[PDB]
RNA sequence: CGCUUCUCGGCCAAGUGUAGUAUCUGUUCUUAUCAGUUUAAUAUCUGAU
RNA sequence: GAUGUCAUACUUAUC
């Protein structure tokens, strides 16, 4: 629909004067419905006209129009709908709701958004339909089952988490009943997703609740599929619980020690895997539960060979770092020889599993490096170091553990002189590959072991990754970065070979091409100031100041990172490019639209705020803190938060006289994320400087007849209260009349505003006896606890839980008296919450500030251990 | 000349006979022709 | 955190290993999430941190960068004796928006 | 209005027995009106001061056994 | 919900006064043999010793109040 | 994968008056091909332009690599194109 | 192209996504009793009438 | 005072 081509017309009618060119619709505002999505909104294109014709099922109807809306609707008509079904969902019913959203996530021409919102229906569905969905676990099971084992994470974290809200919402007996006959089923797939489920039902649930029943489900001798799906689900169960299963490591080894003795080669290998995967959690500590599987397993890796002699490796290298020294000297003293029988497997698999083994066979002692040298590297490198295993991830990076498992091992400089030739490959995924471990070794290791007869060879290799790269990846920058940081000082001569091929790499015709050198200029900025390199920073300063003129915004954000880290690395007063002439010019590089380039910019400016402020005439920032305003309001949470820094800088600088006029003019916006964010940039210039100087001030702004300014300005009141903390004592009295009249108003925004500022104030005046302020502030906070909105209901128990430790438990005690046993059930609750919350924040405080209470007939409440005196 | 509409503290717009609120300025002019408005002219 | 309501803490058994934060989260706080005046250091649980799980994110759950610690108001109001701070499940937050 | 009078509480018929058994359209009203001139002209009759343990008593005889109770 | 089962004496809105005092009676109790002061206290006022209290005290904590209702 | 605030327009702001056409569609043609390209002729709209390209990820590549882009008038701000804002003046 | 003189000028359309909330605007109940769920009490619902 | 449609405005250093 965004991609369809348009006509002339519809192109001239969307531009405005002054420009030279160089029934198919359901009952009114529905939206648009899909010739394939006619079958589940059949019932909407006919009229309802509701009289004598309407069943329960007139209540379905609208249901699915709400869910038609919410699927191909406009996000706030999505959201109405969801506010709808959200809350009218005991109302409508399980039945209907789940007889309508059943087939509608079933169909075979549906979307990822539509999935996705469907799941979030059934995930909010599920809350309100607590204990009512019993007879819908299999039917919600069924959709929910092939989510796990999709490809995007977020969509299986999804499915996991509704199965885990079904878990919770079904009980433990529900899901077993439900989950049975989807054990012996025929498909295989589907008896996957069903050990997947059973895993996630035992992860949510609990080991021993289901602990019997897959106990009973395992030694059931019947058929080798339910033995299969039984040790898939305790082998996904051990998968996804890390830490969790070993107080139950006994009770599933026990049962998983029943298999790997049958007929059946692939319930031996799911046994197998099993036993892996538990070895996988107890890796320094699975030998204790594992003294019966280290004798069937080893002789499967003697008697057979194949993929469950594959499995069998792997167990044996994941139980292998789990035991005892002498044990697993003489584990890798006899299983070295089958792992270099297995070096030239052509399964992809087994080769997977030799590579994941051979990392954990050399980890400890008992594995010498001369042998491992001679007769274990050499193989390693012939038969694993190929041009296939680059291209999937999941071999290229357990291959890069490998070596660098064997690095640290061995040597870095054997591995450093076997893979330095192919750095200068012709394939991309192999030199990147080569780049990061090289860069892992440099980082692991160092750089002591490498000579001076491979160091040039290295950095070459490295230069021709670095200038023959095709794709936008940082892996190759951060492995020079790492090549020069771990070089220190023997890098000296390399400057003029790198940084000649760096300007040289700045005028081309490519635009990602000036991006990497000044991304490699800017990593390898901090190794010339260590090798007393001076000229060369000043030369590359000077030429990078001329260099902000690229066309390529992505380039030009490089080239202030450069730039910044040129100014970082050297003195600031002590530039080739001075601020004299920076700071001016760096101001119509403020104005960019994009996010890292203002994100530099910002930086740079706060930088030269806080090391620079000297440089100019004090009315070049006055003209910077007015674009300063204009910095917010950006999807990127990074420049908002150094624009604050950069006013406070700027206030600390040119004084807190002229910023507060531009923060107090800029809070009457009516714009979201553009008068907090002024708000936290005046409570900074509070903070940096003398607060009293913006006291009457922000006094002021709550003058004016606006309710943006003064919400702003409790913000503002309430942020730098909780900047200053201990330093509020002296400005508490003049913020008691403000916050005692905010609290008065029939806003509710102002009231939680003020209840914040009470929360800070009582916070920070902890200890100072500053009490008498916070029981009148206290007075008028506890009105506002009977309010609806969640926002001020959070705002006023924060407010409760930040003076019940300022004002002391007994005064909070004596407020929420008298209400605990109260008729009305909605103060009642809001007392026993607030109860609930000053006995977790101090339970001992509240033995001495308890009420008497008299002796009943039958039972006695006196105390007549504290009424007693000597 | 409507003598109900006035301004209150906080930048807003109300009307003291129907005794209503308003946030914008385009919703006070729209609040003058209605059934509770009219009813609140024809009672007083 | 306290933007997202629908957000729930591990609160496990606290033991020795340290929280981490990443590069867009540094300096935030884990339960009021301000950059004021750091006093304790968070201490994650064993299942919070096991394998590949060491060194990540509390917050967001990417790779971590500094180290996370608590803010001046929650470790005088008893929020830092409390279980692990480490955000588990993530509902409604940073799921939508890489689908659109 | 209806809905005025039944959001309200009004239209509801209490009984005062204190005050010649009265009448009252309200529980809001009532309890107005217990603190007014005719039911402490009422309670004057029978000899008990205007106070505030009397606010909610409404029968004759349990208000003479909270009078004579203190 | 969950805040009464994972921390003891929270209360809901359905708490009754026999279970608070119960609750208060053992904080109380649990303080009286927390403190020395307290112990010391109560060990002064009687003729009994700390670990005598501190039996006393530790067998009063089964039902303090008495039957419930 | 696309947020809905991408279009095939896009609008630019604060471009130097003395730009030709050849120029600004060489700096156009960068991220794909631009079907079509306005520039304003009024004083009250001098300094801004529309470029509408063919395709919608060429369009999201011209935005993210267009913003604040280097230019004599001032930082080239790249933004998406809003039937509401340009339609403010009327 | 270089030097000298006069005049002019510069520097020291801010978008999208998520959660929650407060107001108008277009509307509905003069059903007399009885029993029940519920509500602090009203209100509301189910029946019978 | 409540309901269900529409618009406006506000809050959480949300992205």
């Amino acid at each position: 629909e965004r991609n369809r081509p348009l006509s002339d017309e519809e192109l001239d009618a969307m531009f405005p004067e002054g420009y030279k060119v160089l029934n198919d619709q359901p009952s009114g505002n529905l939206p648009f419905l899909k010739p394939d999505d006619i079958q589940y909104f059949d019932k909407l294109l006919v009229d309802v006209d509701e009289s004598t014709l309407s069943p329960e099922e007139q209540k379905e109807r609208k249901i699915m129009k709400l869910l038609l809306k919410i699927k191909n609707g406009t996000p706030p008509m999505r959201k109405a709908a969801l506010r709808q079904i959200t809350d009218k969902a005991r109302e409508f019913g399980a039945g209907p709701l789940f007889n309508q959203i059943l087939p509608l996530l079933m169909s075979p021409t549906l979307e990822d958004q539509e999935r996705h919102l469907l799941v979030k229906v059934i995930d909010r569905i599920l809350y309100k339909l607590d204990d009512l969905v019993r007879p819908y676990v299999h039917k919600i099971l069924v959709v929910i089952e092939p989510l796990l084992i999709d490809e995007d994470y977020y969509a299986r974290v999804e499915g996991r988490e509704i199965i885990s809200n079904l878990a919770k919402a079904a009980g433990l007996a529900t899901m077993i009943s439900t989950m049975r006959p989807d054990i012996d089923n025929m498909d295989e797939y589907v008896r996957n997703t069903t050990a997947r489920a059973f895993a996630v039902v035992a992860s949510a649930l609990g080991i021993p609740s289901l602990l019997p029943f897959l106990k009973a489900v395992c030694k059931s001798k019947k058929s080798w599929q339910a033995r299969h799906t039984g040790i898939k689900i305790v082998q996904q169960i051990a998968i996804l619980m890390g830490c969790a299963i070993l107080p139950h490591l006994r009770s599933l080894v026990e049962i998983i020690e029943h298999g790997l003795v049958d007929e059946q080669q692939k319930v031996r290998t799911i046994s197998a895997l099993a036993i892996a995967a538990l070895a996988e959690a107890a890796t320094p500590y699975g030998i204790e539960s594992f003294d019966s599987v280290l004798k069937p397993l080893w002789k499967g890796i003697r008697q057979h060979r194949g993929k469950g002699l594959a499995a069998f490796l792997k167990a044996i290298g994941y139980l292998i770092p789990l035991m005892d020294a002498e044990y697993a000297n003489y584990y890798t003293r006899e299983v070295m020889l089958i792992l270099i029988r297995e070096f030239q497997s052509p399964d992809e698999e087994m080769k997977k599993i030799v590579l994941k083994v051979v990392k954990q066979c050399c980890g400890t002692d008992g594995v010498e490096a001369n042998y491992i040298k001679t007769e274990i590297l050499p193989p390693f490198f012939k038969h694993f170091w190929q041009h296939r295993m680059a291209l999937d991830r999941r071999n290229y990076r357990q291959l890069v553990d490998t070596t660098v498992e064997l690095a640290n091992k061995v040597g870095a400089a054997e591995i450093i002189s076997r893979i330095v030739d192919d750095l200068k490959d012709e394939a991309e995924q192999y030199r990147k590959m080569v780049m990061e471990t090289i860069e892992k070794i440099m980082g692991n290791l160092g750089a002591a072991d490498i000579d001076h007869k491979l160091e040039e060879q290295l950095i070459d290799g490295i230069l021709y990754a670095f200038q023959e790269q095709t794709t936008e990846d940082s892996v190759m920058l951060n492995g020079f970065g790492t090549v020069v940081n771990a070089l220190g000082k023997r890098v000296k001569p390399y400057l003029p070979q790198i940084c000649g091929t760096v300007l040289w790499r700045l005028n081309n015709k490519s635009a990602k091409v000036r991006q990497q050198a000044a991304d490699l200029i800017s990593r390898t900025a901090v190794v010339m100031k260590t090798c007393q390199e001076e000229k060369l920073m000043g030369h590359l300063g000077v030429v990078l100041y001329e260099y902000l003129g690229e066309e390529y915004p992505e380039v030009l954000g490089s080239i202030l990172g450069a730039l910044k880290a040129i100014v970082n690395v050297i003195g600031m007063h002590k530039m080739t490019p001075p601020i004299k002439d920076l700071l001016p010019r760096l101001t119509p590089i403020l104005k960019n639209r994009h996010e890292k380039v203002q994100e530099n910019c910002i930086d740079l400016v706060g930088r030269i705020a806080d090391r620079g402020a000297e440089y100019v005439s004090a009315r070049e920032w006055m003209r910077i803190c007015f674009e300063l305003l204009e910095l917010l309001k950006a999807h990127k949470k990074a420049i908002r938060r150094a624009t604050v820094n950069t006013f406070g800088y700027i206030a600390k600088a040119i004084g807190p006289h002229d910023v507060l006029a531009t923060l107090l003019n800029n809070l009457k916006v009516q714009e979201r994320q553009n008068r907090v964010c002024t708000t936290v940039a005046i409570a900074i210039v509070a903070e940096t400087c003398s607060p009293f100087t913006v006291l009457p001030a922000l006094m002021n702004e709550y003058r004016v007849p606006e309710l943006n300014v003064q919400n702003g300005v409790l913000k503002s009141l309430s942020f730098l209260f909780e900047y200053i903390g201990e330093m509020g004592k002296d400005y508490i009295y003049a913020v008691t009349p403000l916050l005692e009249d905010a609290l008065m108003d029939r806003d509710l925004v102002h009231r939680q505003t003020a209840s914040a500022v009470v929360q800070h104030m009582s916070l920070g005046v902890y200890g100072f006896g500053c009490e008498d302020s916070l029981n009148h502030l206290l007075n008028y906070v506890w009105p506002n606890v009977f309010e609806t909105s969640p926002h001020v209901i959070q705002a006023v128990m924060g407010a409760l839980e930040g003076l019940r430790v300022a004002i002391g438990p007994c005064r909070m005690l004596q407020y929420c008296l008298q209400g605990l046993f109260h008729p009305a059930r909605k103060v009642r609750d809001v007392y026993w919450k607030i109860y609930n919350s000053i006995y977790i924040g101090s339970q001992d405080a509240l033995i001495a500030h308890y009420p008497r209470i008299y002796n009943d007939d039958k039972n006695t409440y006196i105390r007549y251990e504290l009424d007693y005196i000597l | 000349k409507d003598p109900y509409f006035m301004k209150n503290h906080l930048g807003s717009y109300e009307c003291k006979l129907c005794l209503t609120l308003h946030n914008n300025e385009g919703s006070y002019l729209a609040h003058t022709q209605g059934k509770k408005h009219q009813t609140n002219l024809a009672r007083r | 955190a306290k933007h997202h309501p629908d957000l729930i803490f591990c609160r496990k058994q606290a033991g020795v290993a340290i929280g981490r934060l990443c590069e867009k989260c540094d300096g935030k706080c884990v339960i009021c999430d301000s950059y004021v005046r750091p006093c304790t250091l968070v201490r994650i649980c064993d299942e919070c941190n096991y394998g590949s799980y060491q060194g990540r994110c509390v917050i967001c759950g990417g790779p971590g960068v500094s180290d996370a610690y608590y803010c001046k108001e929650c470790t005088i109001q008893e929020k830092d004796r409390d279980g692990c701070p480490k955000i588990v499940n993530l509902g409604s937050s940073k799921t939508d928006l890489f689908y659109e | 209005p209806y809905w005025l009078y039944k959001l309200h509480g009004l239209n509801i018929n209490y009984n005062c027995e204190i005050c010649g058994n009265y009448t009252y359209r309200g529980p809001k009203a009532f309890q107005r009106h217990f603190a007014e001139w005719r039911h402490a002209h009422g309670m004057r009759c029978l000899g008990i001061p205007n106070t505030a343990h009397f606010a909610n008593v409404t029968q004759i005889e349990d208000a003479v056994s909270l009078w004579a109770k203190l | 919900e969950h805040l009464q089962s994972k921390y003891i004496g929270t209360g809901h809105a359905d708490t009754t006064k026999w279970e608070w005092l119960v609750n208060q009676h053992r904080d109380s109790y649990c303080s009286y043999m927390g403190h020395f002061d307290l112990l010391n206290y109560f060990a002064i006022a009687e003729n009994e010793s700390k670990a005598r209290v501190r039996f006393n005290l530790m067998e009063k904590m089964l039902q303090p109040c008495g039957p419930p209702a | 994968r696309l947020p809905p605030e991408v279009n095939r327009i896009l609008y630019i702001r604060n471009l130097p008056y003395k730009i030709t056409a050849e120029e600004m569609y060489d700096i156009f043609g960068k991220y794909g091909p631009i079907r079509q390209i306005r520039v304003g002729n009024t004083p009250e709209t001098r300094g801004t332009a529309y470029v509408v390209y063919e395709d919608i990820f060429d369009a999201k590549n011209a935005c993210d690599h267009l913003s604040g882009f280097n230019v004599c008038n001032r930082y080239l701000v790249v933004l998406y194109y809003n039937a509401n804002r340009a339609f403010q003046k009327m």
